[PDB]
């Protein structure tokens, strides 16, 4: 049923940029918020921001304001996150999670491990 | 930001063992505490929400309690499938913040 699909890994070069994808499946993409979190092992889980696909409004952790840009493609039901000026500190696991049933992190993707060389 | 701290980063135990994971907030979060589990295959699931409400399809051996800034998760009988990493999250105020996680292992 409801499910989020992200590519499993991304090999990036420092200084460049990357756009992570999150494709929503069995539900009204337009009706729920999409969350993006970062997981550096041993360095905790971090909320990056939200985006409501039906309006485009976003909420950012002011800690990731100048780093991540959340966008969506209403046509393909895909949520996007672009990371700029990739640095080694950006190497982490990135999940997108959707809200559902009145809960903000109800469904999770399997994550995209980003390794910047 | 409200800092969440899971004191123990790694915990060892034997299957059948009764285990407890604690999580502390830097300030009262009025029971808006959620627990997530990340299985070895990379999947993440919502286990408990609002401190003690077990989520859909979660085994009864999982339980939560807490108030103020003190919260913990408890697994009555440690099962093989329970071997994973648990994270606590506060949903009291934005930005949402999570604890560092607790890795569960055998022995």
């Amino acid at each position: 049923q409801v499910q989020l699909q992200q590519p499993g890994a991304e090999l990036v070069k420092p200084g460049t940029s990357v756009k992570l994808s999150c494709k929503a499946s069995g539900y009204n993409f337009t009706s729920y918020w999409i969350n993006w979190v970062k997981l550096r092992p041993g360095q905790g889980l971090e909320w990056i921001g939200d985006i409501y696909p039906g309006s485009g409004i976003t909420n950012y952790n002011e800690k990731f304001k100048s780093k991540a840009t959340l966008t969506v493609d209403t046509s393909s039901s895909t949520a996007y996150m672009q990371l700029s000026s990739l640095a080694s500190e950006d190497s982490a696991l990135y999940y997108c999670a959707g809200q559902y049933g009145n809960l903000w992190f109800a469904y999770w993707g399997q994550g995209t491990l980003v390794t910047v060389s | 930001d409200i800092q969440m701290t899971q004191t123990t980063s790694s915990l060892s135990a034997s299957l059948g063992d009764r285990v407890t994971i604690s999580c502390r907030a830097s300030q009262d979060i009025n029971n808006y505490l959620n627990w997530y589990q990340q299985k070895p295959d990379g999947t993440v699931k919502l286990l408990i929400h609002y401190t003690s409400r077990l989520h859909s399809g979660v085994p009864s051996r999982f339980s939560g309690s807490g108030s103020g800034t003190d919260y913990s998760l408890t697994i009555s009988n440690l099962e093989q499938e329970d071997i994973a990493t648990y994270f606590c999250q506060q949903g009291n105020t934005l930005p949402w913040t999570f604890g560092g996680g607790t890795k569960l292992e055998i022995k």
